[PDB]
């Protein structure tokens, strides 16, 4: 495992090199403004994520050692978690819109075209506002990122001691990050524990997200068919 | 699977 | 706000004396569910009175400590319950005359699930040797945090992390050792809000002040 | 609300 041999800036240049593009949405004005082309087009956005998103699992560090089995529980746990906190980075810059594609930038009013979508909406939004006040950096988040996908499914399964030192050797290469940027100790600590306790809204907003899917993409299905 | 294809492939 | 004015060892003080009692439950898959509901009803009084002495929690309006009540409640009952737990590997020590392992848990249809996220969660809290004063922060951190997203409260948890990393450097933790376990403990958190959001979902889907607690997620 | 008055 060369996942724990790498150095805090090895392992976010690694980070850096996996990001997924980012992908736009079909733009069909044949389509009329309804719940079923909304749901269609962020559906029909999400399915081509996914498949990038897999690819982008692999090349974080300490992945490919995990046993398929683990690979797979993984990416069925955390898979709108990423999807979230990827949205929600790509709005930062946007307020009050979320940025689900460059040609789709939606606000909370259009966020009602989809029954209960608006509650979530809210949440991604003000998710995104405590990141733009942050001035959250690229390579935290993309170190964010990769702790969602090694820590939202790993109490439900020794692969879990390996995942746990990846994690750590993630930590600190947040702590790195921090410490070059000017930060004090105190200043360091705290904004890693702001950080951290996101993820727990980001948790949340998947929950919540998950719930309202598998009540109304073969791949999709799959993925939604793990969370019921 | 279909997520179990895609990290085989 | 005085909350944020107190030291460390006041602040780990202050929360340990706010401490709630450990209550017993009462001397089937509905007789499981009765014992439960009874219980948490009766911890959820005792809840309202620790939330209010929680440093930084009655400086909040009425309307906002009830909205971190209603998000937090079930998050709150979970952790304390992992935290009994932890010298009885292997169960779940609802009560001290209320002591149940995961095969129990089966009886009632879908709770075995939580049963075992729950184990696991105080199986990774005894390896990590969680302290009381570790404890008593991580639950208060709980409260002020869960329901924040739907700039005093910020303030008020920045204080909660110098206090956990106070009590680290003063067990002999290195800085890399504090920052490691300072992020463990709080990733931790993420599966106790999982956990939460799964024992909602099936609890309106079968007490006066539960219904209303239990309403705020409907 | 019940938690209203718990709260006062
Ligand atoms: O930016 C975009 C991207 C796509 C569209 C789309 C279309 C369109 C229709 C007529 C027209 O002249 C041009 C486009 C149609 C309708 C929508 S939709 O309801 O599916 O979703 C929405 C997308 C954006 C805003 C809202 Cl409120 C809904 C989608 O397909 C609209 C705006
Ligand atoms: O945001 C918007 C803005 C405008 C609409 C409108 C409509 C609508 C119809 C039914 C419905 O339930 C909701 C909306 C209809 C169609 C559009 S339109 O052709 O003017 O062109 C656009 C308008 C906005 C964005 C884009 Cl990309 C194109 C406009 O009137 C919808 C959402
Ligand atoms: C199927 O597949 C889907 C469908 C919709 C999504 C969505 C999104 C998205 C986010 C990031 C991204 O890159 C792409 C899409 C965002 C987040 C979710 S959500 O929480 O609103 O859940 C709901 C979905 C539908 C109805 C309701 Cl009521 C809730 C939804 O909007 C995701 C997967
Ligand atoms: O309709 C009404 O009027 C009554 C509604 C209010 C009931 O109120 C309840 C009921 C049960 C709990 C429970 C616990 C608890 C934990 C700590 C503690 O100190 C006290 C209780 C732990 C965790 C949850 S659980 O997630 O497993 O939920 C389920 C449990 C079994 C089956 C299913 Cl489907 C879900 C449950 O066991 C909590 C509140």
């Amino acid at each position: 495992s060369l996942a724990l041999s790498l150095t805090a800036d090895q392992m976010v240049s690694a980070l850096l090199d996996a990001e997924p593009p980012i992908l736009y949405s079909e733009y069909d004005p044949t389509r009329p403004f309804s719940e079923a082309s909304m749901m269609g087009l962020l559906t029909n956005l999400a399915d081509r994520e996914l498949v990038h998103m897999i690819n982008w699992a692999k090349r974080v560090p300490g992945f490919v050692d995990l046993t398929l089995h683990d690979q797979v529980h993984l990416l069925e746990c955390a898979w709108l978690e990423i999807l979230m906190i990827g949205l929600v980075w790509r709005s930062m810059e946007h307020p009050g819109k979320l940025l689900f594609a460059p040609n789709l930038l939606l606000d909370r009013n259009q966020g009602k075209c989809v029954e209960g979508m608006v509650e979530i909406f809210d949440m991604l939004l003000a998710t995104s506002s405590r990141f733009r006040m942050m001035n959250l950096q690229g390579e935290e988040f993309v170190c964010l990122k990769s702790i969602i996908l090694l820590n939202s499914g790993v109490y439900t399964f020794e692969e879990k001691d390996h995942i746990h030192r990846v994690l750590d050797k993630i930590t600190d290469t947040l702590i790195h990050l921090m410490a070059k940027a000017g930060l004090t100790l105190q200043q360091q600590h705290q904004r890693l524990a702001q950080l951290l306790l996101i993820l727990s809204h980001i948790r949340h907003m998947s929950n919540k997200g998950m719930e309202h899917l598998y009540s109304m993409s073969d791949l999709l299905l799959e993925m939604l068919d793990a969370h019921r | 699977k279909i997520l179990h294809r895609l990290l085989q492939d």
